[PDB]
RNA sequence: CGGUCCGGCCGGGAACUCAAAGGAGACUGCCAGUGAUAAACUGGAGGAAGGUGGGGAUGACGUCAAGUCAUCAUGGCCCUUACGACCAGGGCUACACACGUGCUACAAUGGCGCAUACAAAGAGAAGCGACCUCGCGAGAGCAAGCGGACCUCAUAAAGUGCGUCGUAGUCCGGAUUGGAGUCUGCAACUCGACUCCAUGAAGUCGGAAUCGCUAGUAAUCGUGGAUCAGAAUGCCACGGUG
């Protein structure tokens, strides 16, 4: 990816940490049955407002070397070809070409 | 294309794992994250200091890198002051509270990495790559392997189009998995672009 | 009583460790019920050897992670204390629980 | 097999019955790997057969095998360039198989309703020589009667 | 589509918007990029300009136009025929 | 055997009979059943007027047959008059629902002519 | 005394217990005719019997894990066979000629990328 | 083996399954024939496995200046108040059309309905989410348990046993579209999935042509995973039947 796109899943994540509580609150509001209506409304406004980087929902999973939109792995963060070149060097514990 | 990285084919069989460690699906990203970082300084700093393998190794929260390196003297220093500037900055980079061995690696022209890193300097430096490669696979002789592969690729003394050379002097059984077959790769950014070593020492059969 | 799950990748290691530590169990309390091996969680992953198309190309890997239960059932003073400090620890997540 | 001559593989005989070609039968039927539903099939197929015929259960479908079990059938050959339809003179074990194959496809076109009910209708034509199959071995032994000429 | 209990959604500054022009009751049709936007019963009357990524095509809201949402009634591909 | 309008197949089970209304599938049939007293497995042959009439009364009781159609078409008319994407669709004899038009469209689009 | 043996075949793993008098088949706290509906897994397991003198000569209770219908009935058939091996050995000429000591090695193969399944290649267009 | 809540659940037991760790075992080693007395081949015994046992990983020198400067690196050139950067909306989902790869079908070896048996492999803490309640259902509410051979996803489905439909464009087929919804997520209009009710296209085995597969294979049946908030008929795995 870009150095930019980067800088971009970076800001979004701090959103997300920073906003994280104030606007679970918000959804926890929302979902609950036994709640006014209005008061679900303005919650739902806030929500809105609240800046959409801080959605987590928002963020994708790029490659923590690279930066790769795609071919991700959660077990290790990295891009495939990333894991693969790491695998090969060694530097992926416990990671070996699998056979059966 | 179509081999195999040695060392990775090898991983539990003749090769140890560069990051030996354990990591719930949690923290293993972060984890190998780290090592990238630490890796990446250290070769950075350690780039005259002929580093080949930097391990690294984090029992209790607190990682151990054991950089092999063929100069410890130069990574050391005086008593401690360069390895004491190594050492805070990992901690720095990972978090924990870091330590930083240095093993010598006797016989520098038998380790493939310090190898390849020679002949990308030669490279750089402006001389026949050829008659570097074929200097490598003397010295790898003399020191004793039993045998090595040594093989450049792309932009050999500026020509447009990218030949592929390699010297292999020995045996050098890439499919046998007993085989310590020592491999790295290193890219030399010349003016004409890069020159992409890489190199093979068959250092022996295992059992 | 005590609880203690070995966790990690190389099994030569983990069997060495395991036994080391069943051998610190032993020495200095007693009880001890062997090291008893768990099921191993292979994970695996399939990536695209590629960078770019080639999709029936590809490289399979795993991640074995071996557990190994000790399981001690008589904690004496000078032993229980003995797994927390003395073990050491190479590889290996060492999860021990009362 | 260009090199590998082989043994080929021993069936399992019919539970029913203790029949290997009762069993190939009901394998040729068979279509998804249900064997147990196209077993039954054959099974009820094999006793509707009885209850019209009066014989047996196994005799009576060895009967009706043998009036669509073709004695010779066609192969291709292409010595100096066009077609020649040699004839030859098919192997015992592959005889039986093909009358069945041929036995099951007659089943397979039929209008009847039970897939059972089909394949029972036909042995019993089969026995009596006026179905499907039976038209099928015949129109082969004419094709290679008529290339009798090359031998 | 979206929850009974979750509300009907609407874009805030629409809704203010709205609200304003109908408190005014001045028309002028409204500049909106929103078109995820339930129209609501008092935007019945107004013109609302709903983006298409390329313009703002004006939709005079009908009673009809309701629980719809605004880009509904703003095509955003503009095909014609091969 | 009329109900609703339209007439039934005299010699199929009732649940799978009443189907054959326009707005009774399978589901609503049942109930219907259900709502009579009668079971699924009874043919319209071996059924009796005052049991039919129940049954009748019963389809009545949902928007069923010529006023479902009505119901529909009405529906459709509505939309293409708001000139909602969906509205576009149904008068383009596209896909409303969000399919792949670039291929796989030739229920809505027709069979293909060129 | 309980001459015994263990079964596998596929995915299951049968363990067969074998008692001699009389001759009742116990599969999973259930009957033969029970737990398996299908004529020819009962054949299957019957059939090392068949082979050897038994009419009301041994009962066997067995359980099994894994697999589905058929391959469970190779397993149990299996046990049977060690089962009478243990207690006899001279059954064993028998049971090689049958072909009923060989634990039947098929596992299904697996899955291979590229493939859709262990050797069904995807449908090729050529041009 | 004792006790009974007839549940391995509880004393217990280390047998069996099972779980991994270390071994033994397969090498034409042995017998017979053929073969130059050789290699070896054919057959035979033993053996779980037989002649590379099965499956995988493993891809020589090179080829196609094959693919990738959009993973990443990188020479060169070019843009540098724009070919850079931030945002909102739209598009990548367009649709006379043509091709590829799939799924679902065309049905009775089937569908539909009720009862009932048998898997393997996995995944799971911003997670998986029993039980109980509400909800026809997708799901909602409360909410234990479990970083998991424990708890959960999670009742395998084909199958089997009864019943029904009786060859119909049908109780096949499910497209399509109307209505009502549920969930996710600031947000489901463009443009998500799933649900309910309704609707019920084409399609009755496919022209020329053409692909896959030699065994636990094809065919068929389900199940899991990855990425993923959500969203697979794709991909990667797993077993069943065969
Ligand atoms: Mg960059
Ligand atoms: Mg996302
Ligand atoms: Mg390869
Ligand atoms: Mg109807
Ligand atoms: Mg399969
Ligand atoms: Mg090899
Ligand atoms: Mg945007
Ligand atoms: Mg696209
Ligand atoms: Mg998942
Ligand atoms: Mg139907
Ligand atoms: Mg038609
Ligand atoms: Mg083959
Ligand atoms: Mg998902």
């Amino acid at each position: 990816a870009k150095q930019s796109m980067k800088a971009r899943e970076v800001k979004r994540v701090a959103l997300a940490d920073k906003y994280f509580a104030k606007r679970a609150e918000l959804k926890a509001i929302i979902s609950d049955v036994n709640a006014s209506d209005e008061d679900r409304w303005n919650a739902v406004l806030k929500l809105q407002t609240l800046p959409r980087d801080s959605s987590p929902s928002r963020q994708r999973n790029r490659c923590r070397q690279t930066g790769r939109p795609h071919g991700f792995l959660r077990k290790f963060g990295l891009s495939r070809i990333k894991v693969r070149e790491a695998a090969m060097r060694g530097e992926i514990p416990g990671l070996k070409k699998a056979s059966w | 294309g179509q081999k195999v990285h040695p060392n990775g084919i090898r991983l539990g069989i003749v090769k140890p794992w560069n990051s030996t460690w354990f990591a719930n699906t949690k923290e293993f990203a972060d984890n190998l994250d780290s090592d990238f970082k630490v890796r990446q300084y250290l070769t950075k700093e350690l780039a005259k200091a002929s580093v080949s393998r930097i391990v690294i190794e984090r029992p209790a929260k607190s990682i151990r890198v054991t950089i092999h390196t063929a100069r410890p003297g130069i990574v050391i220093g005086k008593k401690g002051e360069d390895v004491e500037k190594l050492r805070k900055v990992v901690a720095d980079i990972a978090g924990v509270p870091a330590q930083i061995n240095i093993a010598e690696v006797r016989k520098p022209e038998l380790d493939a990495k310090l190898v390849a890193d020679s002949i990308t300097s030669q490279l750089e430096r402006r001389v026949m790559f050829r008659r570097a490669m074929k200097r490598a696979v003397q010295n790898a002789m003399r020191l004793g392997a039993k045998g090595i592969k040594v093989e450049v690729s792309g932009r050999l003394g500026g020509a447009e189009i990218a030949r592929t050379e390699w010297y292999r002097e020995g045996r050098v059984p890439l499919h046998t998995l007993r085989a310590d077959i020592d491999y790295n790769t290193s890219e030399a950014h010349t003016t004409y672009g890069v020159i992409g070593v890489k190199v093979w020492i068959f250092k022996g059969e295992l059992g | 009583r005590i609880r203690i799950r070995l966790k990690a990748f190389d099994h030569r290691l983990i069997d060495q460790a395991t036994a080391e530590i069943v051998e610190t169990a032993k020495r200095t309390g007693a009880q001890v019920r062997g090291p008893i091996p768990l099921p191993t969680r292979k994970e695996r992953f399939t990536v695209l050897i590629s960078p770019h198309v080639n999709k029936d190309a590809r490289d399979q890997y795993e991640i074995r992670t071996h557990l190994r239960l000790v399981d001690i059932v008589e904690p004496t003073e000078k032993t229980v204390d003995a797994l927390m400090r003395l073990d050491l620890a190479a590889g290996v997540d060492v999860q021990i629980s009362l | 097999p260009r090199r590998r001559v082989i043994g080929q593989r021993k069936i399992l005989p019919d539970p029913k019955f203790g029949s290997e070609l009762l069993a190939k039968f009901v394998n040729i039927l068979m279509v998804d790997g249900k064997k147990s539903t196209a077993e039954s099939i054959v099974y009820s197929a094999l006793e509707t057969l009885a209850q019209r015929s009066g014989k047996s259960e196994l005799e009576a479908f060895e009967v009706a095998l043998e009036n669509v079990r073709p004695t010779v059938e066609v192969k291709s050959r292409r010595v100096g360039g066009s077609t020649y339809q040699v004839p030859v003179e098919v192997r015992p074990v592959r005889r039986n198989a093909l009358a069945m194959r041929w036995i099951v496809e007659a089943a397979r076109k039929r209008g009847d309703k039970s897939m059972a009910l089909r394949l029972a209708n036909e042995l019993s034509d089969a026995a009596e020589n006026k179905g499907t199959a039976v038209k099928k071995r015949e129109d082969v032994h004419r094709m290679a009667e008529a290339n009798k000429a090359f031998a | 589509p979206r929850s009974l209990k979750k509300g009907p959604f609407i874009d805030l500054h629409l809704l203010k918007k709205v609200e304003k022009a109908v408190e005014s009751g001045d028309k002028k049709p409204l500049r909106t990029w929103s078109r995820r936007s339930t129209i609501f019963p008092n935007m019945i009357g107004l013109t609302i300009a709903v983006h298409n990524g390329r313009q703002h095509v004006p939709v005079f809201v009908t009673d009809e136009m309701v629980g719809h949402k605004l880009g509904e009634f703003a095509p955003t591909r503009t095909y014609r025929g091969h | 055997a009329r109900i609703a309008g339209i007439n039934i197949p005299d010699h199929k089970h009732a649940v799978i009979a009443l189907t054959s209304i326009y707005g009774v599938g399978k589901t609503r049939s049942k109930a219907i059943l259900a709502a009579a007293g009668i079971a699924e497995d009874v043919k319209i042959s071996e059924l009796s007027e005052g049991q039919i009439d129940t049954l009748r009364d019963e389809v009545a009781k949902f928007v069923v047959e010529g006023d479902l159609r009505r119901e529909i078409s009405m529906s459709i008319k509505r939309l293409m008059d708001l000139g909602c994407y969906r509205g576009l669709r149904h008068r383009r004899g596209l896909p409303v629902r969000g399919q792949r038009t670039k291929t796989n469209a030739r229920t809505r689009k027709g069979p293909r002519k060129p | 005394n309980q001459y015994y043996g263990t079964g596998r075949r596929k995915s299951s793993a049968a363990r067969v217990f074998i008692k001699p008098g009389n001759g009742k088949i116990v599969i999973n706290q259930r009957s033969l005719e029970q737990y398996f509906g299908r004529e020819t897994a009962r054949m299957v397991v019957r059939q090392p019997l068949e082979l050897v003198d038994m009419v009301e000569k041994l009962d066997l209770y067995i359980t099994v894990k894994g697999g589905g219908i058929s391959g469970q009935a190779g397993a149990i058939r299996h046990g049977i066979t060690r089962a009478l091996m243990e207690y006899d050995e001279s059954l064993r000429s028998e049971l090689r000629k049958a072909g009923f000591v060989t634990r039947d090695a098929r596992q299904v193969e697996r899955k291979k990328v590229g493939l859709r399944k262990a050797r069904r290649r995807p449908q090729f267009s050529k041009r």
